[PDB]
RNA sequence: UAAAUCGAGAG
């Protein structure tokens, strides 16, 4: 129960979608809407918090068909994970030089 | 009585800043009878704001 | 397909308290009768006083969705695209009208012989410009 | 006068008067001075504005027609008077520091501000009457900002990491 | 002085008529200190955790019912949502207050068991359960000159802090600030009274105060000018902008819009790079609010900045919403807020209330997101003049070197020009002085 | 009335640096910034935390109950 | 409040990070709406804020009894002067960045060091 | 009376306290000065209550 | 189309300082939402050590308990955080501290008189014995196996001079705290920087040549290696764009009110981290950087 | 468990 697929938002096609991620703020929100916003497929994405007193986050995913909204973001958390992971080969590289 | 408006001004001075005219700004402050004045203006209208609340609740009971 | 085409020679630009976007006043060279005012955002396409742009009003581009490659648009013969929708005509005199778009806020307002403008309606509008 | 006050020459010198110093501006000298006396006579703002032979005195500061708490309110001729009025009736209200034998006090009920401060911008009176043994607030970096949507009417957002470090803490 | 009788006891304010009669104390009501709170959807209140955990209501146990009432009871009356009290169908008062988890299971397995007794066979038990968010509640802030003044609020509970949290717009009815500022919230405890909240005392019904039917609802601070701000020309916004700004807002999961899918616009300008308009924000925010089969708003109003305001040419002082589009001017105080014929009140008018508290709500939390990614700020720099400013201010203000004088000089019916310490005009201004009505012409003319 | 374990605004500590900055302004004819600026105080937020400490604990120290006077 | 009768409660403890911080790295312990000054007119504080940030940055303590300045040299020129010969700017602002999305904000924000 | 600070403090009351208080039960009270009337000096009054003391009054 | 590919080719660091307490370097060509992610982690997420609970057995001083406590709480521990787990909220306050998750600092100070004192002294050291207490008081109790790992580097206050506590003779403080791993986002006092913020390059273009005298007043607007007069001919150009502050005093003259800009390289960030003692701050970096691939990934691996 | 009176405050 980490993150939760809204029923009240899902489409039966399954290319818009809304996914609520407890223990959320705007830094993986923010992050993930971007590099999804990336995806070419991806027509519209955004993140919402519901209320800053709570931990919850929103994001809404919606395609322009042949891909879902959980498959995007699939693809958006692995292009996350590999900006994080260049970025974290060049501070190290860096690192060793000074 | 003497006909002074504030102990700094000679009685039945023909002056603006005498009767109460503020020349000056709050970006760049007041003069002290400046500041006089205007405190008994701020005085005045805190007074007025205490005794309008007392003034008006009667009507609307009788009316009520 | 183009509904309008001419070529304007700028008067004016004035900032007018805006950082990015300007007026437009320009005159047609070819017909006397043909001005037209536009509000355009100068922090993409820069113009300045005496410069001559070529304006075409057009219906279609031949929902939205970002660009692709090989992507065929009426866009590409233009450098400043805008999209938006009439919502006034006017009648200054006889043989003169005077048509009013908005882009998206931008005011542009066309002022020519009925005539010429016979092809413009009240309904949605691709503005573009050149050089 | 024309149908003025009652003329006369009146000397007091009993108890209960009301006193307060001017400067005698012949001699230069310190002059006492009452409300009966005063609302006759000349006294110059500021030495600046003396005029010649239609004032007597002068005042050593325009300061001391002010209380202390009203001499105590930073730049106070640039607000707006109500402000500088509630801000005298709210000084008397903060949770500062009461004294410091509150061991051997046994009062019903104290407030008492952890960690006070000094002001960066206070009157030269703040020293005079050694307000610094009586700490009242804090210095803050303070943003005026239209930020956060949470303080609009009359509210204000306090840094949460701030707060767990001591900012405002009292008994 | 001496002891009152049997008379003095009824008489006057704190007798018996108007201080246990007209006026009494009543049971399920809370009182506290307000601080604002946007995400709360305009209709709403939103009551702390001490307040969720003391306040009840009691629901009558049904068939439909026991799915909620029986995890209440489980969840006693220290675990929001929870029960505090069951009422047996005899009027047996069980508290569950000094129970265990397992004796409050026990308790919770026989809510819905029928009962044995022959006089009370067409009764049922009744769990007196927390506050919930679906329950309403009065809010009510002294003095209440006008009926406005106390509303009905859906109830949100919130998780951290012991005040009340209201949203802004309520600020114009209760003539409320935070400064410190308390008010009253009364739980109804019956459905007839339920009702009567979430319809006549509704906060919904009460766009329009009936003094004079207008508008007592709005933005108020900040929000205005972060749509001045937003709606101006200059507010050009990239694509993920664009969408993070209208997702921001109209979250299609909270009831928020009417298409279950976030319907967007094509840019204002397509090349060289896309980009939307804020007032295309404003479009597709009315566009995703308003329902389908029904077609725009169109309006033309005006707002409060002048078009000389703007720079040469500007109509941006007139607004223009066509088929449901802005299309010119600025939103301003005069379009939301509590302001006649504004694009708020014509939604009000067209749509009906629960569309405008909607679209309320919606523009709230855009320019609260506005808000907190594009600051908003005052400071001395603002305060200035310039050079030449300074220097017209001084000339013009070295003019009145005379006025008091001529004033007078009028006043004493001197001819003119006369010096300050001429003795007749000293004279007659003596005399002005001691006479309260010709120092009333005195004080008047100059 | 102690002076802070850390600056409130940023949290770095300078509860470490009030009797050095005693210290530098007395043993030192030094101005309050000289010595703010010796301590590695830099921002104003950490400048204001040792500038203006009052150090209330000592006039508390003075009333003693466990000692006789 | 403020020793200008800028009275107000608490509304939320902004987490730090979602709190707007500035080129040097700090970020305010207090946020006042700036919705607050001009039905109020409390100008002093606006200056109170601009000698409060000069003296922290300088390690000195103005004096602020009134009437000490005059039209002529307003106590604006000369906080700002002060800020100025330090390296911040004549006007008090600094350039924030809102602490959200991380961006920019739109024009150099208002703050300083208030009592 | 004439303690200095420092035998003030001795004696556990304060490093400057002040006095103008009883402590009346534990509890501080002070007395308020009030304004009244300057003392002989004789000063013409025009007060209507003074019609009420009786007919025939000014 | 973008694509890892094209940012790990775009991507760069340029570290300009490297300590043990403060490292400032350059990330280029990165978006905002990285950058402030990754600011927001170092701030807010990544773990710490700090004394969370106090057990007090005495304490006649001048401070009261709960101050003390706070205090004791917000002084830096110099121990890696590696080197324990996580505590159990739902474990049994009897069970829940173990050698391996908790580490256990004592403090046992009680203040006396000195007798020897010199006559005539007012100072506090001359008069009284232990009358100020301080950080480095805070003696370490390895209790377990901890007494073997932690022997290499024991635990100490990064700062030893923090004055926790003034006595005076007869009163003492004796008092236990134990300490847990935490987060900088649930109380001030886990955050392991001291702090942590980046800031968009400046960017100073010369519309218009400023050749002359006026340069030297265009190099006088700036901090000094910023602007300098072209050794050829008498002209100003941007030696160092990262040595001026935002100032905008140029923008204050009419002179250069219309030949020149005041702009941000949006991409170009400039990290100072500053750390509390307990890591440094390239490890800080890296443990941000890795906590946001790790989030990522659990977010990832879980079913929808 | 109560009631007046006085005093101090908040909106
Ligand atoms: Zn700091």
């Amino acid at each position: 129960e980490k993150i939760k697929l809204l029923t009240q938002a899902t489409s039966e096609d399954g290319t818009s979608a809304s996914f609520q991620i407890v223990e959320e703020d705007h830094t993986l929100g923010n992050a993930l809407r971007y590099v999804i916003m990336k995806n070419p497929d991806v027509e519209f994405c955004g993140y919402s918090i519901p209320h800053p007193s709570e931990n919850l986050l929103n994001i809404r995913i919606q395609t322009y068909g042949e891909t879902t909204a959980v498959d995007a973001l699939q693809k958006g958390l692995k292009d996350l994970m590999d900006l994080c992971d260049v970025v974290e080969s060049k501070f190290t590289e860096k690192i060793k030089s000074m | 009585v003497s006909g002074k408006t504030l102990p700094s001004f000679k009685p039945y001075e023909t002056d603006a800043m005498a009767g109460g005219y503020v020349k000056g700004r709050f970006y760049s402050g007041i003069k002290p009878q400046e500041y006089y004045f205007h405190c008994m203006a701020g005085r005045e209208g805190l007074i007025d704001t205490a005794v309008k609340t007392s003034r008006s609740g009667y009507l609307q009971r009788c009316l009520t | 397909n183009t509904l309008f085409d001419d070529i304007f020679q700028v008067s004016e630009v004035d900032p007018g308290r805006y950082n990015k976007v300007c007026r437009i006043e320009a005159a047609s060279t070819t017909q006397d009768q043909c001005k037209l005012t536009l509000d355009i955002n100068v922090e993409l396409f820069p113009v300045a006083a005496q410069d001559s742009l070529t304006v075409t009003i057009a219906s279609s581009l031949n929902s939205w969705r970002p660009p692709q490659a090989g992507d065929r648009s009426l866009a590409d013969d233009y450098d400043y695209v805008m999209y938006g929708t009439a919502y006034k005509f006017e009648e200054v005199s006889k043989d003169l009208i005077a048509v009013y778009y908005s882009f998206g806020g931008l005011l542009m307002r066309l002022e020519g012989n009925y005539r010429n403008l016979n092809n413009l309606k009240q309904e949605n509008a691709y503005l573009l410009i050149r050089r | 006068s024309t149908r003025g006050q009652y003329p006369g020459l009146y000397l007091f010198g009993g108890h209960s008067r009301m006193l307060r110093p001017v400067r005698y501006l012949p001699l230069d000298k310190e002059d006492i001075v009452g409300p009966f006396e005063q609302v006759y006579m000349n006294i110059a703002v500021t030495p600046q504005e003396i005029q010649n032979n239609v004032h007597t005195h002068v005042e050593f500061t325009p300061t001391n027609i002010l209380s202390i708490l009203a001499n105590l309110t930073p730049f106070s001729d640039f607000n707006q008077s109500p402000r500088n009025m509630y801000q005298c009736q709210m000084g008397k209200q903060t949770m500062g520091t009461p004294g410091v034998a509150l061991c051997h006090r046994s009062d019903n009920k104290l407030y008492r501000l952890q960690t006070g401060q000094t002001p960066i911008v206070k009157a030269n009176l703040y020293d005079d009457y050694g307000m610094d043994n009586f700490p009242n607030g804090f210095n803050a970096v303070v943003a005026v900002i239209s930020y956060t949507g949470y303080d609009m009417d009359d509210a204000m957002i306090i840094n949460k990491s701030a707060d767990e470090r001591g900012f405002g803490y009292g008994t | 002085v001496p002891i009152p009788g049997v008379k003095q006891a009824l008489e006057k304010k704190e007798g018996l008529f108007r201080k246990h009669m007209m006026g009494k104390r009543v049971n399920y009501a809370a009182r506290s200190v307000i601080s604002p709170d946007p995400n709360i959807e305009t209709n709403e209140i939103g009551v702390p955790p001490v307040f969720a955990v003391k306040l009840t209501y009691p629901e009558p146990v049904t068939a439909y019912n026991i799915a909620e009432l029986r995890q209440a009871v489980i969840n006693g009356p220290d675990k929001w949502p929870g029960a505090t009290q069951i009422q047996n169908e005899d009027g047996s008062l069980v508290s569950l207050i000094g129970m265990s988890v397992e004796q409050r299971k026990a308790l919770a397995n026989q809510l819905l068991t029928p009962s044995s007794n022959v006089s009370t066979h067409t009764l049922n038990k009744k769990v007196y359960r927390h506050i919930k968010n679906r329950d309403v509640v009065l809010m009510n802030r002294q003095p209440t000159l006008h009926k406005a003044s106390m509303m009905g609020h859906k109830v949100r509970v919130l998780p951290n802090e012991k005040t009340l949290r209201l949203h802004y717009a309520n600020t114009g009815a209760y003539n409320a600030d935070f400064d410190g500022d308390e008010m009253n919230m009364h739980f109804p405890q019956n459905e007839n009274a339920r009702a009567e909240a979430l319809n006549l005392a509704n906060t919904d019904s009460q766009y329009l105060t009936p003094t004079s039917g207008s508008p007592v609802r709005g933005l108020i601070q900040d929000h205005i000018s972060a749509g001045v701000w937003l709606t101006s020309k200059d507010s050009f916004f990239t694509r993920e902008q664009y969408q993070q700004y209208i997702y921001g807002c109209i979250r299609p999961e909270d009831g928020h819009t009417t298409r279950s899918k976030i319907v967007t616009l094509p840019p204002t300008i397509f090349k060289p790079y896309p980009l939307w308009t804020g007032k295309q924000i404003i479009t597709t925010v009315l566009l995703n609010v308003t329902p389908p089969d029904m077609p725009g708003i169109n309006l033309i109003s005006k707002n409060k900045i002048k078009n000389e305001y703007w720079g040469k040419g500007s109509l941006e002082n007139e607004v223009l919403f066509k088929d449901g589009a802005l299309l010119c001017g600025i939103l301003d105080k005069s379009q939301y807020g509590a302001s006649k014929y504004g694009i708020v009140h014509s939604l009000h008018e067209v749509y009906g209330p629960e569309v405008a508290a909607k679209v309320l709500s919606v523009l709230g939390r855009l320019f609260t997101n506005y808000i907190t990614a594009t600051a908003f700020t005052c400071g001395m720099d603002d305060l200035r003049l310039t050079a030449e400013g300074n220097k017209w201010r001084t000339d013009i203000l070295k003019t009145s070197v005379d006025t008091g004088r001529e004033a007078a000089a009028e006043v004493t019916n001197l001819d003119k020009d006369t010096p300050a310490d001429d003795p007749e005009l000293l004279k007659r201004l003596q005399e002005i002085l001691r006479d309260n009505n010709k120092s009333g012409i005195l004080d008047a003319v100059t | 009335m102690i002076v802070p374990v850390r600056c409130f605004s940023c949290g770095k500590v300078v509860g470490d640096k009030w009797e050095s900055y005693l210290n530098l302004l007395q043993e030192d004819e030094l101005d309050e910034g000289t010595a703010l600026s010796r301590l590695g105080l830099k921002r104003y937020c950490c400048r204001r935390m040792i500038l203006t400490h009052v150090d209330l604990i000592e006039k508390f120290l003075r009333y003693n109950p466990l000692e006789k006077r | 409040s403020s020793r200008h009768g800028q009275k107000g409660v608490c509304s939320r403890k902004w987490p730090t990070i979602d709190m707007p911080f500035s080129e040097t790295g700090i970020q305010p312990d207090i946020i006042i709406n700036p919705h607050a000054f001009p039905s109020r007119m409390t100008i002093g504080m606006f200056v109170e804020s601009l000698a409060g940030k000069a003296g922290a940055l300088h390690g000195i303590a103005q004096d602020s009894t009134p009437w000490i300045f005059n039209e002529d040299d307003t106590p604006a020129d000369y906080f700002g002067e002060q800020l100025a010969k330090a390296g911040y700017n004549y006007h008090g602002n600094e350039p924030m960045y809102s602490g959200a999305t991380g961006e920019e904000l739109r024009a150099d924000i208002y703050v300083g060091v208030v009592y | 009376n004439k303690m200095s600070p420092y035998e003030l403090v001795q004696h556990k009351e304060e490093s400057d306290e002040i006095g103008g208080y009883f402590i009346v039960n534990g509890i501080e009270k002070l007395i308020r000065m009030l304004i009244v009337q300057r003392r002989n000096h004789p000063m013409a009054i025009i007060r209507p209550s003074f019609a009420n003391r009786g007919a025939s009054y000014s | 189309e973008w694509n890892v590919e094209k940012f790990k080719k775009d991507f760069e660091v340029n570290i300009s300082s490297l300590d043990a307490r403060e490292a400032n370097f350059d990330l280029i060509n990165i978006d905002t939402s990285i950058a402030n992610a990754f600011r927001r982690i170092m701030i807010s997420e990544v773990p710490s050590v700090a004394a969370e609970y106090v057990y007090f057995f005495n304490n006649t001083s001048v401070i009261q308990d709960e101050v003390l406590a706070h205090r004791i709480g917000l002084v830096p521990l110099k121990v890696d955080p590696d080197m324990l787990t996580w505590v159990d909220s739902n474990l049994p306050d009897d069970e829940k501290f173990t050698d391996e998750n908790t580490i256990v600092l004592s403090l046992n100070v009680k203040c006396t008189r000195n007798p020897d004192a010199p006559k005539g002294s007012t100072d506090p050291k001359e008069l009284y014995n232990n009358a100020h207490v301080y950080a480095r008081d805070l003696k370490f109790e390895p209790q377990g196996r901890q007494s073997t790992t932690f022997a290499d580097c024991p635990v100490v206050p990064a700062d030893p001079d923090i004055l926790l506590a003034k006595l005076r003779p007869g009163q003492e403080i004796s008092l236990k705290a134990h300490c847990i791993l935490g987060i900088g986002g649930d109380h001030a006092k886990f955050s392991p920087v001291s702090t942590a913020s980046y800031r968009l390059l400046p960017q100073i273009n010369i519309l218009q040549p400023i050749k002359g005298e006026s340069a030297r007043r265009f190099q006088k607007c700036f901090p000094p290696g910023v602007i300098g007069i072209d050794e050829g001919s008498d002209e100003a150009y941007v030696k160092d764009a990262r040595k001026d502050t935002v100032s905008r005093e140029v923008l204050r003259y009419e002179e250069f009110a219309d030949k020149v800009k005041l702009g941000r390289v949006r991409n170009h960030f400039i990290f100072n981290v500053e750390s509390a003692g307990a890591m440094t701050p390239e490890e800080i970096f890296f443990k941000s950087v890795r906590i946001l691939k790790n989030k990522a990934e659990y977010l990832k691996n879980c079913p929808i």
